[PDB]
């Protein structure tokens, strides 16, 4: 039994990661979170959880 | 103000499911077989 | 597990078994028990037996 | 023994970071100006 809830994923699909490229139009899937866009260093702050 | 309100409503409507499992169809496509994914996609398309 | 070619039934409900390796989950449960042959079909949602 | 809870006791209902929004969410919270106990010890 699996579930999709708000906490960060713990057990995840096993496949080799890669590097990350910035300032380019690339496709990505951050540990499940899939999308497409230009990855840019941000200036906002995140509460560390 | 009227134009802004209408456009904001239109863009908020992208966050609904209309009966599908998930609002975003990227997740629908990333964890379903196309013969079964199309069932959800139909409802989402009609809603939009 | 999918390519084990030794499991009588493997049907998934939420996901697709072939795409299952690519997902990423918050947490997963695992139950185990022994039953007879003519009530395996009773292990399904919306089933009475 | 009975003090009044002012505008206090609100948490972050989720983790999705947001800024400069007026997000609304239905969950379990302390009603504003609720009748709370004052267990003294
Ligand atoms: C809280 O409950 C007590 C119970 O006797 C009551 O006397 C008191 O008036 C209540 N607080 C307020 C603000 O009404």
């Amino acid at each position: 039994s699996f579930e999709l809830l708000h906490a960060p994923a713990t057990v995840c699909g096993p496949k080799k990661s890669t590097n990350l490229v910035k300032n380019k139009c690339v496709n990505f899937n951050f540990n499940g979170l899939t999308g497409t866009g230009v990855l840019t260093e941000s200036n906002k702050k995140f509460l560390p959880f | 103000n009227q134009n802004a309100q209408a456009l904001n409503t239109l863009v908020k409507q992208l966050s609904s499911n209309f009966g599908a499992i998930s609002s975003v169809l990227n997740d629908i496509l990333s964890r379903l077989d196309p013969p079964e994914a199309e069932v959800q996609i139909d409802r989402l398309i009609t809603g939009r | 597990l999918y390519n084990s070619a030794s499991f009588s039934t493997f049907k998934c409900y939420g996901v697709s078994p072939t795409k299952l390796n690519d997902l990423c989950f918050t947490n997963v449960y695992a139950d185990s028990f022994v039953i007879r042959g003519d009530e395996v079909r009773q292990i399904a949602p919306g089933q009475t037996g | 023994a009975y003090t009044n809870s002012f505008t206090r006791g609100v948490y972050y209902p989720d983790k999705v970071f947001r800024s400069s929004v007026l997000h609304s969410t239905q969950d379990l919270f302390l009603p504003f100006f609720s009748n709370v106990t004052w267990f003294h010890a």
